[PDB]
């Protein structure tokens, strides 16, 4: 109810700030906080290191709503096409953040959570069997 | 315009260069 969700809405707030803070220095509030902000952090890296080839490949992304799903779906299962790894996981975050803000620069908001749905999947069905075997994401943080 | 399978051949190019830093093979 609002009275709860008042409550629960500052608990957030507060865990938030405090998670943040603890990375700052190297700390984190917990395993999925540490997972949480490696992810970013790596995406970062990923966007800044190759900022002229992902700039560029996704410059020449077309979104239609009617088109959207065929799409995410062509370009991460030809990324996933030869197997799995870290470094390719990574790429499908940042590929997916892009198609976002790709999404609200064209006034079609209405894909981001459609986008984080597909996301969502694809980690479940797809790529967490891969994961599982090759230490989870843990083994991402360490490495 | 480049077609999706170029979008996605560059894109899985530089997570592979990427991966290879960090991951031994």
């Amino acid at each position: 109810g609002p009275l709860g969700s008042m409550s629960q809405s500052n608990r957030e707030l507060v865990v938030d700030f405090l998670s943040y803070k603890l990375s700052q220095k190297g700390y984190s509030w917990s395993q999925m906080a540490a997972v949480k902000q490696a992810l970013r952090e790596a995406g970062d890296e990923f966007e800044l290191r190759y900022r002229r080839a992902f700039s560029d490949l996704t410059s020449q992304l077309h979104i239609t709503p009617g088109t959207a799903y065929q799409s995410f779906e062509q370009v991460v299962n030809e990324l996933f096409r030869d197997g799995v790894n870290w470094g390719r996981i990574v790429a499908f975050f940042s590929f997916g953040g892009a198609l976002c803000v790709e999404s609200v620069d064209k006034e079609m908001q209405v894909l981001v959570s459609r986008i984080a749905a597909w996301m969502a999947t694809y980690l479940n069905d797809h790529l967490e069997p891969w994961i599982q075997e090759n230490g989870g994401w843990d083994t991402f943080v360490e490495l | 315009m480049r077609p999706e399978i170029w979008i996605a051949q560059e894109l899985r190019r530089i997570g592979d260069e990427f991966n290879a830093y960090y991951a031994r093979r």
